């Protein structure tokens, strides 16, 4: 339970960072 | 019979559902063939003295 | 009778599958 | 009266280099310009440039003496090197060995030059270029913050040691050292005050961003034009904000608040600062006179303990 | 003795004060202004 | 006649499309009702009304049920069950980590979870209801996702660290001034939290954010009220520092550094928790990496 | 008019629940009672 | 509004008066309810002492 | 106290299965410290390493606090609220931080 | 239509799902039943 | 409307009035159960004691 | 009219409803009444 | 705003003078309700002594 | 016509879906069925 | 012309001054004069 | 017109207001008068 | 978009070699690279 | 005007007026005369 | 064309320059050859 | 034009100055050869 739940709260942590990430390839991509 | 006729109608929506079930069994099948693996192999932590 | 509960539940998964996935793809 | 190509393409002292612009392209694409463009070089760019100079030179080839002279010494432990004011004995005295704190006296004072006249480049360009000198002011809030760092507060203390490390690790250090040293900086209250201005320059940061490049579709972000005759954007951007917390800014006050917002953080923090060494020795022990310390009679240190 | 010294009370109470009533101000004329009627793009024809 | 614009200056109209217009029709304008997520969802937004200013949502009203619930819960537990009646001294504190994951109604620190549930649900109700009223009004989804790193923040500290750690008494109390205590001690049990990778770009995209904030004000105000031809602050921009980021591209750059500061923040205090006990002792490989192991002697060597 | 029906019985509605909530959790977290193992 | 009485016809639509009439009604059932768990729960353990 | 345990040092405390080349300071313990350091017994230890509003030292002496206390943290892996209520250092709030006193004054 | 039929289905059945919700997840924590080993 | 009592035709649909009555119907049988529920986990565990 | 109504209504409703729950929290945690098991 | 007094006629619209008499009695009922809640509340626990 | 069958069918769907989950992992956690140790 | 003598006299001028103050900065912290109680 | 009537008047009365506040907390704090019990 | 989930698939492929890889290593459990 | 006189004006003060300050600061902080109490 | 040849170059060139320092790093820190009193 | 020649001097130039300080340093700090005391 130790590493299997902390992993998936780490996992959580890096899916709060994907918004923002999917926010700067939507610039990029819309910006050609 | 039917209501999201460009869901499971059309090829490309039709597809869509396969897509998102494998790709759901697959990263279910990675996290968890992952923690098995690391489960079984690794050893206890040592008992202590 | 715990891993006999879950083969039994991870088959009604699959079979539930089949059967509507069947449908859709019809 | 004021050419803004001979602004950008004069030759020379008061005038620029780099003249050929050249473009990054990924900035282009990601931030939409990318032109590097000419950088005015204009006797106060010189100044700051050549005193950020000899500061840093002092301190590369000081961390170079303290590695014995080693160059992998000097990449292995470039981020935990430092050149250190003078130690309390002695401590506001300039006739201190160059290596306990000789180093850092010279490259401190250099560093205060550079930035005075990075501070008079700002004013001048501003003054050359026909905008307002509101960006010299907010970095003289910032070098409020900064000289009470560097300056005022190692005097008024009586010592340099009190002053910061000149290093990649011994800023963090300093920050440790003085909040230890002064109780708990928690409790500082102007500490809290700038913290509030701080968390608050972020939140106004990622609103104003926020807000701005969700109506950008209508060219909000074109403020300039905005401040003369609200556009479709920046009325989308007001009902937003309305509807969502009750008030709104227009174009013009959004920059007030974020103008203000920084500068207070930079000004209640040097005032913080200044107040911990000189009159409120210790923080916590003033908030527990103050009534602002809870009380903790039984903590659970469970949470604490390995 | 349950009273906070001069200093507490000064330092951050009236800062504490200041700051929430500033605040308060100042966002009731930042309305003021936002809501007040300027040049707009009518909405009906730019948009 | 005067001409009122913007900023506030009159200027006397010959020395644009624009007209002066009162804001009420700028609002009545952009109405526009049912665009919202819940309307989406359900075929209709259950509250599609403004209640003065605010827009009422679906969110809106579960964000207001949170926002209630979490006051009158703050209160309680700190005015009642600790009896302080000043909220400096008051200490909302979680279950003891003796307690584990699971809460209980007689056990103390029942009210810190209410408060902490009531507190997410506001928070997530008030993010649902930025994408509503951004919905509404044909918008970016940007300040959505700016407020959603600040409440994935909150997340981490309340729910996913306490969690991961399995004790539930390791989110922070919601005291004034002693929240203050809890980040004190958990920056001081895994020493030097500023050797923390994540912990110090989070604080470079704060003081950066702090940074570009002042910029853009000042560039914003310097420009206000003259006669510029709107290269004025791009040459400016561009004579100091030779590079001029442009309208669009500080509001980008405003956006990305203030979430990412939190964002990074957040894996810092997570790692923190579960992974890494000291921060000092994390950084011991650097001298051990295998390129510059060898050579030093006295003290410097490692 | 006022009041809208509509708001006035939103907001009465929400503030009962709200409060019947918040008495009934201040009333369970008592342990004044024995009710729910009190 | 034929159906609102005219003292409450600047307040009330047509329909308003009759969910107006069902809150009203359902206010006082609740009432009625709350007085009896009221008095049941005194009875069984008094708050007051 | 016996609430610490009834445990006492003997050979194996200090030796840990080595006779000679016993090293106190070893390289892993100094990884952030300066490889010169060593715990400044020189002091006297009830009150020497005291840093607290002081005003008659700087950060130089809350450097070698600093030091001393890092080494405890190293050799308590349990880190610095063991100790400490980090939110006054001062306090002896925690009860092994009067524990470290005595053994303070016993190295 | 201020209220529509459709509105007070779906604030309803909300509403009633989270208080079921709600009322479970209190009984259960209040460890006063013996259900799921309690 | 038609199938809408008067009384209720100001607020009810033709075919709101028929979800109305699932809607109803449901509730009333959902109410029974929970009576049947509570009356058996009183009968199980008394939780006011 | 210097305040609309609707103004003043709401005005008063939150000042009361925030000062009766205030004024119930200081009561309550005084400990000096004996209500709710002192 | 003809059944408002020609006193309050620039201050109360018609609907708002029913709205306003409606709270004028509520708080008066309230003070009412709260008058003898401080007596009983006196007469159990004087909290001046 | 109100209530499309389409709307239904996809909010009991999603119902059904997330209280299926919730319900699992509530049961899983509670340690009762011991995440299937046993 | 390719170098302007403004330009010269301020590089020149701020050379020599920087110049000048870190010679006189490294003369006194050697201690090598006694000059100002060296 | 050097000053608004009223910018004078918002400036002197919160002057006046908050040196009042400030005298009387410095005057109960400082316990030199046994006011309000010592 | 087969780009998308080629990208997704190879980079978690590349991620979980990696990380199996590791874990075996560092359990001592195989006698492979002295342990 | 290759060099404006308020230029070297600015500069020149401002250089003397650093440098007194700096002169001040080192003889003071030097001890190497008595001042105040040295 | 996939490929500018100056990108190329300069790709090329800099990973042997920051391989040949690595390898002389490594090389030199083993200690494994008396290469500079080693 | 694959390379400005320019370019190729100041990299060149500016690598072998760096190469020639990286290596005079690291033959000074070895104290293999009795140079300037070593
Ligand atoms: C075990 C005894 C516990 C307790 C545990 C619970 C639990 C557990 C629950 C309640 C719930 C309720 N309890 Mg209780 N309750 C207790 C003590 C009390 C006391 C009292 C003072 O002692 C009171 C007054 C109540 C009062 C209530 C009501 C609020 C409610 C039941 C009627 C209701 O309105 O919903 C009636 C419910 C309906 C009308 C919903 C009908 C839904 C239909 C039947 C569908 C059901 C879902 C179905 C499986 C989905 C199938 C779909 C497929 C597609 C076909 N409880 C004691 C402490 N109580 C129930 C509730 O719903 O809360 C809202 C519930 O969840
Ligand atoms: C005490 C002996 C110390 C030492 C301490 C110093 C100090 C201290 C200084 C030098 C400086 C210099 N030393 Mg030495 N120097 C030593 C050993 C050496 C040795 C040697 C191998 O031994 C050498 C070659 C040098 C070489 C030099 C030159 C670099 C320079 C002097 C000439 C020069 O170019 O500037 C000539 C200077 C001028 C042309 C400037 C003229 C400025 C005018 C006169 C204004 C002066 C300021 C005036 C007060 C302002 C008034 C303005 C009012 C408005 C009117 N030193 C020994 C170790 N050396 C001086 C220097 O300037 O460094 C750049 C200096 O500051
Ligand atoms: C706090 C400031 C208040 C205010 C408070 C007062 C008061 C109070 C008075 C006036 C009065 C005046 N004010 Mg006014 N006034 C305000 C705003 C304004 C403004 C504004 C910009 O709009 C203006 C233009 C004015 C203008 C004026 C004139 C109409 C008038 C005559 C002043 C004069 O001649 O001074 C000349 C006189 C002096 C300058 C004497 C200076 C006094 C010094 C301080 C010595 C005082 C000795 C002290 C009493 C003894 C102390 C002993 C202790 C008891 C131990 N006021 C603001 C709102 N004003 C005066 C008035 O109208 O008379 C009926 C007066 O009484
Ligand atoms: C107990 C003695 C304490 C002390 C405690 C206080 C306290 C306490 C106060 C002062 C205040 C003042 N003291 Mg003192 N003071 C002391 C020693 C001194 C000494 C001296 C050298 O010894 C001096 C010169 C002063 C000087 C002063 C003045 C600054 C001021 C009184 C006149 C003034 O300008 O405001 C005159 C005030 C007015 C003109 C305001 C008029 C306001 C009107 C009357 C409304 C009052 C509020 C009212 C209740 C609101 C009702 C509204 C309803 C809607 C109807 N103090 C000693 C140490 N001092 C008073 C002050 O106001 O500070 C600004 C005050 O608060
Ligand atoms: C006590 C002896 C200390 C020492 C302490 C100081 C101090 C202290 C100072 C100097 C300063 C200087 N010293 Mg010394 N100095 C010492 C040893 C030396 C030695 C030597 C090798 O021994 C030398 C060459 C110097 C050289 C110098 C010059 C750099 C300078 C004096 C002339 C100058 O240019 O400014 C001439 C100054 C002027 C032309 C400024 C004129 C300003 C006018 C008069 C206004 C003055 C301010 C006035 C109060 C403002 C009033 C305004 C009101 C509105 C009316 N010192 C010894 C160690 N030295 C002085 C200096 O200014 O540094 C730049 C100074 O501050
Ligand atoms: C002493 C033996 C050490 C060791 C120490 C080194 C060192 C030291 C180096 C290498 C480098 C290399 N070693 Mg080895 N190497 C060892 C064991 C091995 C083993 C093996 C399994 O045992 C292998 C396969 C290798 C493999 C290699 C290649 C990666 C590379 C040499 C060819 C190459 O590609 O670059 C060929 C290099 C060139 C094509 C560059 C040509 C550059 C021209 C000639 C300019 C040279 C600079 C010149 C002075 C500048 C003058 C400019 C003036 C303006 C005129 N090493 C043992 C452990 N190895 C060399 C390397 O370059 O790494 C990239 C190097 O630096
Ligand atoms: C003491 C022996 C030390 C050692 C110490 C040094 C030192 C010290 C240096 C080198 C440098 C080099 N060494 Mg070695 N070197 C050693 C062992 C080795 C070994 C070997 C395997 O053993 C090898 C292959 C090398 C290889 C090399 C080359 C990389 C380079 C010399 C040629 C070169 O390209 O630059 C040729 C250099 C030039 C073409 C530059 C020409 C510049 C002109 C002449 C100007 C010179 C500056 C002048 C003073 C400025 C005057 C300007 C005025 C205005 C007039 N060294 C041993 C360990 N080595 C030299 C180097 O430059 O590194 C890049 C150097 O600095
Ligand atoms: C819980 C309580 C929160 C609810 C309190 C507000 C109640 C709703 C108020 C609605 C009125 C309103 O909208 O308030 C506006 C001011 O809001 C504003 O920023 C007021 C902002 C209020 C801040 C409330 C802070 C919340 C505190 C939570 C944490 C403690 C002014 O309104 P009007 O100019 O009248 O425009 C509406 C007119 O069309 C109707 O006459
Ligand atoms: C210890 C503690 C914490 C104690 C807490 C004490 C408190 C405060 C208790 C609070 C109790 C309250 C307030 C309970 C609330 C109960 C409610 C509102 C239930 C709703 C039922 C709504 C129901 C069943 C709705 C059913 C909806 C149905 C059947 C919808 C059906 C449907 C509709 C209409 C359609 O589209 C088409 C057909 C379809 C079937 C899909
Ligand atoms: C120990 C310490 C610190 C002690 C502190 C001591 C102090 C300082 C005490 C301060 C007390 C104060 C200031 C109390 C305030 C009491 C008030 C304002 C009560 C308001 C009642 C408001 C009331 C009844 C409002 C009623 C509103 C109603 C009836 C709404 C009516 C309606 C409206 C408007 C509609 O459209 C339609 C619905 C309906 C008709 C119901
Ligand atoms: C622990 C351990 C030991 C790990 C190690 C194990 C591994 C992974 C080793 C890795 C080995 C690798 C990857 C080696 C790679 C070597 C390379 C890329 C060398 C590049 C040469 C590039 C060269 C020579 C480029 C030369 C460029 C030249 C001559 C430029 C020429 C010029 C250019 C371009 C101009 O404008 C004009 C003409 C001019 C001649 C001036
Ligand atoms: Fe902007």
């Amino acid at each position: 339970m130790n590493w299997i739940v902390a992993t998936f709260m780490l996992m959580f942590v890096l899916v709060a960072f994907l918004p923002l990430v999917v926010s700067l390839a939507y610039t990029w991509v819309t910006n050609p | 019979p039917t209501l999201f006729p460009e869901i499971t109608n059309t090829v490309r929506g039709r597809f869509y559902i396969v897509a998102g079930i494998i790709s759901v069994v697959m990263a279910v099948a990675s996290i968890a063939i992952f923690w098995w693996i690391f489960y079984t192999i690794t050893p206890a932590p040592a008992p202590p003295l | 009778m715990a891993p006999f509960l879950m083969a039994f539940f991870t088959i009604v998964l699959i079979v539930a599958t089949l059967y509507f996935l069947s449908m859709i793809m019809s | 009266p004021i050419d803004l190509h001979d602004e950008e393409y004069r030759d020379g002292l008061e005038g620029t280099i780099a003249k050929p612009p050249g473009h990054v392209g990924w900035m282009q694409r990601l931030l939409g310009e990318g032109q590097v463009g000419p950088i005015y070089v204009g006797l106060w760019g010189v100044i700051s440039f050549i005193t950020f100079f000899a500061s840093a030179f002092i301190i590369l080839v000081d961390y170079g003496r303290q590695v014995g002279w080693n160059p992998i010494i000097y990449l292995r432990e470039f981020w935990n090197l430092a050149v250190y004011p003078p130690p309390t004995e002695y401590g506001l005295s300039w006739n201190v060995p160059w290596d306990k704190g000789g180093a850092w006296l010279a490259a401190t004072f250099f560093l205060h030059i550079s930035v005075l006249t990075w501070w008079a480049r700002l004013y001048t360009r501003a003054k050359a270029t026909g905008v307002g000198t509101q960006l010299a002011w907010g970095f003289a809030s910032a070098l409020s913050l900064y000289f009470v760092i560097y300056l005022f507060h190692p005097l008024a203390l009586g010592n340099w040691s009190a002053a910061p490390g000149h290093g990649f690790r011994a800023i963090l250090d300093w920050t440790n050292y003085v909040s230890i040293h002064w109780g708990n900086f928690y409790y500082n209250p102007f500490h809290m005050l700038s913290i509030f201005f701080l968390l608050g320059s972020t939140l106004l940061l990622a609103m104003h961003g926020a807000t701005i490049v969700a109506t950008s579709k209508w060219k909000s972000e074109m403020e300039f034009t905005e401040m003369m005759a609200e556009g479709p954007g920046t009325q989308r951007a007001q009902l937003f904000w309305r509807w969502v917390m009750g008030w709104n800014a227009n174009s013009y006050n959004i920059h007030i608040w974020a103008w203000w917002f920084a500068a207070f953080t930079a000004i209640t923090g040097a005032i913080g600062l200044f107040l911990s060494g000189t009159l409120v020795p210790d923080w916590y022990a003033w908030g527990e006179t103050a009534k602002i310390v809870a009380p903790w009679p039984n903590p659970d240190w469970a949470q604490y303990v390995f | 003795s349950p009273w906070p010294v001069w200093s507490g009370y000064a330092l951050c109470f009236v800062p504490l004060a200041a700051v929430i009533l500033g605040f308060i101000i100042a966002a009731r004329f930042t309305d003021k202004q936002a809501t007040s009627a300027y040049l707009r793009l009518d909405p009906a024809k730019a948009n | 006649r005067a001409l009122p614009l913007p900023s506030g200056e009159t200027l006397p109209a010959e020395a644009a499309s624009a007209e002066v217009i009162p804001f009420s029709i700028i609002e009545e304008f952009y109405k526009r009702p049912g665009k919202t997520l819940a309307a989406r969802f359900f075929g209709v937004d259950p509250f599609d009304f403004w209640i003065g200013r605010f827009y009422v949502g679906l969110f809106g009203a579960i964000s207001i049920i949170g926002i209630i619930l979490g006051v009158a819960f703050y209160l309680y537990e700190g005015v009642v069950n600790e009896g302080t009646l000043n909220i400096l001294a008051m200490r909302i504190e979680p279950p003891p980590v003796s307690q584990g994951l699971n809460v209980d109604p007689a056990q103390p620190g029942f009210f810190w979870f209410l408060t902490m549930v009531a507190a997410t649900i506001a928070f997530v109700g008030w993010l649902l209801r930025q994408i509503d009223i951004s919905l509404k009004l044909d918008m970016g989804m940007e300040v959505p996702i700016a407020f959603g790193a600040v409440v994935s923040s909150w997340i981490t500290l309340q729910w996913l660290r306490p969690i991961a750690m399995g004790a539930w008494g390791h989110g922070f109390p919601l005291g004034i001034t002693h929240h203050l205590d809890w980040v004190s001690n958990i920056g001081y049990q895994y020493y030097n939290f500023f050797y923390n990778p994540f912990h110090a770009i989070g604080i470079t995209l704060l003081f950066a954010s702090t940074l570009f904030l002042h910029m853009h004000g000042s560039a914003v105000l310097s420009e206000a009220k003259r006669n510029i031809s709107d290269q004025n602050i791009h040459v400016f921009w561009r004579n100091i520092l030779g590079y001029s980021i442009g309208e669009i591209g500080i509001h980008r750059v405003a956006f990305w550094t203030g979430a990412a500061s939190v964002l990074f923040s957040n894996l810092c205090i997570f790692l923190s928790g579960t992974f890494v006990k000291d921060w000092n002792a994390f950084w011991g490989f650097w001298d051990k990496m295998p390129i510059w192991n060898g050579v030093g002697q006295g003290a410097l060597v490692a | 008019r006022p009041f809208e029906f509509r708001t006035s019985v939103v907001v009465s509605t929400l503030l009962g629940l709200v409060m019947a909530l918040l008495i009934h959790f201040v009333v369970l977290s008592s342990g004044a009672f024995n009710w729910l193992r009190a | 509004n034929d159906l609102v009485p005219d003292q409450w016809k600047p307040l009330f639509n047509n329909a308003q008066w009759l969910v107006h009439d069902i809150v009203v009604k359902t206010i006082y059932g609740g009432l009625i309810i709350a007085v009896i768990a009221h008095v049941l729960c005194w009875a069984w353990t008094p708050w007051i002492r | 106290p016996a609430s610490v345990g009834g445990y006492q040092i003997t050979c194996a405390t200090c030796h840990n299965g080595k006779a000679a080349g016993l090293e106190p300071y070893p390289i892993e313990i100094m990884n952030t410290l300066p490889n010169d350091w060593r715990l400044p017994l020189e002091l006297d230890y009830p009150g020497g390493l005291v840093v607290t509003g002081r005003k008659d030292v700087s950060n130089h002496e809350v450097e070698q606090n600093q030091f001393a206390m890092y080494h405890m943290n190293v050799s308590m892996g349990q880190g610095c609220t063991f100790c400490h209520n980090a939110r006054y250092f001062p306090s002896y709030e925690i009860a092994q931080k009067n524990h470290s006193i005595i053994m303070l004054q016993m190295t």
